[PDB]
Formats: structure tokens, C-alpha cells, sequence
């Protein structure tokens, strides 16, 4: 089930800003 | 209940919390110890100093770099960095934070394990992981395939990657990067007449470099045009109101990456070392690589390096080939971002190495979990 790990790295995420 | 991401640079430690868009702290990967006893007296019982705190207190100290060319070498000093990081930079308790670490490409089996050990046994983390400094950079751009050019302060690595794994058989290293460049910049400036000796002027040639340097498309053109008309000059003001002026030194400094012959390196020019790699690969895939060339690391920040990589990897590859150089604006904190990203993933939780997993299998576990 690592394939879904790239399925994700591809799709993306939303990192919280700072400062 | 959040995780920690620490990115080891042989020049800078970049650490922060997973889930955030940039390292909260970044500092000098150094360890300063008193040159002799007379310096320990007033110490007030503390042993060493680290990062910026080890800078300003230079004379009394003996600085050492725990990381050489990317690979950790002075362990006990890497243990002192890590500490300072966790407690002094992030202000967190290792013991209660998962932690994503980065290993340079071709990280030694032992270095991988040694590092593991220290994290769980010395720092007692709840769980931790290790990622190849390069792969993250790629991931940070949303790619699970491509060939990454990691160029920091100490080392320059060319990395090909298919469906997640790197291809250690096609890894191309180059012991020429930042420090070196900054340093040449000096040689060429000194030749110019200026005088950069003190350790202070060194940090001046770095700032200088950092802010007035780029990568020419047609070198001998910009070279010829640089000495025929003053049109390409710029001037820099030092701390005491004194001004210097950088001539062609502007692109003669970064030119090295493409011409290691400058500083005396029989090694191949990065442009080449990049081609040379896409070639060490299975015929049917390079196709994708040639197109997904992605850059990371402080030294690939020189402007016009992408516009120059095109120019070269292009002319070396097939007439029909399609090349596309991916150079992200924050290509500096690329590596770190990856780890952040990686760690904030759901499909990733199931992949950490837990304190309790480390106790029945030992540290040789690094090879079965971190692929
Ligand atoms: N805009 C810029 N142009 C050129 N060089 C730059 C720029 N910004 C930073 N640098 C140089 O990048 C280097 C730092 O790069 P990076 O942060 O990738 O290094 P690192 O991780 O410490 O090294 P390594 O890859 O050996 O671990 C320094 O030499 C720094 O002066
Ligand atoms: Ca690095």
C-alpha cells in the first residue's frame, strides 16, 4: 500500500503558513 | 501531537514542524569548542557552543563541521547539533515527537544505523524516519519521478528516480558546490585587486556572491561583452561605507559548476554529469527524466542556471527529445519541505519506525522500513 503514498505526493497537501 | 523534520546540511541545519511551509529555524552546522583551557574558566560549566552562537564567539572557539560532503563524519558533534536543534531551536522534547531525518544519497549502511540508534537510544524519540535528501526535493514539487540535482554548500549530487526509488547505480557526485564557489569568487576578486583575507570578508564574498551572481547563456558572449563595455557591472557596499565593484566576476564564479576545470577538477561539468546520468538508465524511461529535471539546494539559486541547463542538456541529448528543467523559486528549502510534506501524510504514518519496533529488531531495522 505504498502506491497510495505517491498517489498522494502527486495530488498534494496544504502546508500552514507562518510568521 | 505533531512531528519534527530536521534537514542536515553540511552547512546548515534546517528544522521545523511537519505540516508547515518552511523551517522555523535554520543555522550553521558547526560546533565550537574552546581553543584551550583558559577559555573554559568563565564558561560557567557549559561544554561547547552551536550554530550562530558558535559564530560570534569564534576566536575563543575551534569550529568543526560534523558533516563532510554530505555524509556525517564527526558523530559526537552531530549529537550536539541534534540536541541544540530539538531543545534550543524548536524548543521541543525529542522523546515525544516523531522525527523525519534526511540522509544524503549513498548514505552508508552504518551511518544510517548509527543515526537511527542515537535518535531512539540517546534522544528516545517516540518514532522516527530517514529520507534521502534528494527524493524529498522531488516530492516537494509533486513528482514521484524525475532526476534531481541537489547542490548545497558541500556536495553536488545528480539523482534519477523512478516510482519512488532512487537508482544508486546512476548517482553522480561532484565535490564542487557552494563553499568552493564562494571561495573561487574570492580568488578571482583578489586577482582583481581586492583583499578578502579575514574570516569576515569571507562572509562578505558569500553575501556578495549570493546577491550579484548569475549564469550566462553564452559565456564567451557575456564574457566578451563584459570586458568591452561596462554595461554589465554592479557595485557592492561593505559594512564600513566602502564600495567594491564586481565585473565579470559575476558569472565567472558560478561558471565553475559548468566548468570544474576552473578550480582544477578533472570532474565533468554538471550539465554533463546530468546527461551522463540520464544515460546510465533503462532506455524506455529516461524519456520522462529528460523532461523532469528538477533542481534543489542553495547553490542552484544562481539566476539563469535553468536557462543554461536547457541550453546544455538539450544540445547533448537526442534531436527529438523533450527537456524541461524544473526550478522552483524556493528551491533552497526544497529538501526540508519534502520531509514536511511526507510526514504530514496519512499513508505515511504506517511507515514510521516506532520506539517499540526498534526494541525487538535492533537498529538494523533501518534497511527494512526506509526502503
Ligand atoms: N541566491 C543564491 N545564489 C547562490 N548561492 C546561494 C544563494 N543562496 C544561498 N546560496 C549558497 O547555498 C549554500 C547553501 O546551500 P544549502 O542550503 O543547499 O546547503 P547544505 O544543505 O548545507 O549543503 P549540503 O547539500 O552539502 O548538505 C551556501 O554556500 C550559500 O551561500
Ligand atoms: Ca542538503
Amino acid at each position: 500500500g505504498r502506491d497510495a503514498l505517491l498517489d498522494q505526493i502527486r495530488q498534494g497537501i496544504q502546508l500552514k503558513s507562518v510568521a | 501531537t505533531t512531528a519534527l523534520v530536521c534537514d542536515n546540511g553540511s552547512g546548515l541545519v534546517k528544522a521545523g514542524f511537519a505540516g508547515d511551509d518552511a523551517p522555523r529555524a535554520v543555522f550553521p552546522s558547526i560546533v565550537g569548542r574552546p581553543r584551550h583551557q583558559g577559555v573554559m574558566v568563565g564558561m560557567g560549566q557549559k561544554d561547547s557552543y552551536v550554530g550562530d552562537e558558535a559564530q560570534s564567539k569564534r576566536g575563543i572557539l575551534t569550529l568543526k563541521y560534523p558533516i563532510e560532503h554530505g555524509i556525517i563524519t564527526n558523530w559526537d558533534d552531530m549529537e550536539k547539533i541534534w540536541h541544540h536543534t530539538f531543545y534550543n531551536e524548536l524548543r521541543v522534547a525529542p522523546e515525544e515527537h516523531p522525527t523525519l531525518l534526511t540522509e544524503a544519497p549513498l548514505n552508508p549502511k552504518a551511518n544510517r544505523e548509527k543515526m537511527t540508534q542515537i535518535m531512539f537510544e540517546t534522544f528516545n524519540v517516540p518514532a522516527m524516519y530517514v529520507a534521502i535528501q534528494a527524493v524529498l526535493s522531488l516530492y516537494a514539487s509533486g513528482r514521484t519521478t524525475g532526476i534531481v540535482l541537489d547542490s548545497g554548500d558541500g556536495v553536488t549530487h545528480n539523482v534519477p528516480i523512478y516510482e519512488g526509488y532512487a537508482l544508486p547505480h546512476a548517482i553522480m557526485r561532484l565535490d564542487l558546490a557552494g563553499r568552493d564557489l564562494t571561495d573561487y569568487l574570492m580568488k578571482i576578486l583578489t586577482e582583481r585587486g581586492y583583499s578578502f583575507v579575514t574570516t569576515a570578508e569571507r562572509e562578505i564574498v558569500r553575501d556578495i556572491k549570493e546577491k550579484l551572481c548569475y549564469v550566462a547563456l553564452d559565456f564567451e558572449n557575456e564574457m566578451a561583452t563584459a570586458a568591452s563595455s561596462s554595461s554589465l557591472e554592479k557595485s557592492y557596499e561593505l559594512p564600513d561605507g566602502q564600495v567594491i565593484t564586481i565585473g565579470n566576476e559575476r558569472f565567472r564564479c558560478p561558471e565553475t559548476l559548468f566548468q570544474p576545470s576552473f578550480i582544477g577538477m578533472e570532474s565533468a561539468g554538471i550539465h554533463e554529469t546530468t546527461y551522463n546520468s540520464i544515460m546510465k538508465c533503462d532506455i524506455d524511461i529516461r524519456k520522462d527524466l529528460y523532461a523532469n529535471n528538477v533542481m534543489s539546494g542553495g547553490t542552484t539559486m544562481y539566476p539563469g542556471i535553468a536557462d543554461r541547463m536547457q541550453k546544455e542538456i538539450t544540445a547533448l541529448a537526442p534531436s527529438t527529445m523533450k527537456i524541461k528543467i524544473i526550478a522552483p523559486p524556493e528551491r533552497k528549502y526544497s529538501v526540508w519541505i519534502g520531509g514536511s510534506i511526507l510526514a504530514s501524510l496519512s499513508t505515511f504514518q504506517q511507515m514510521w519506525i516506532t520506539k517499540q519496533e526498534y526494541d525487538e529488531a535492533g537498529p538494523s531495522i533501518v534497511h527494512r522500513k526506509c526502503f
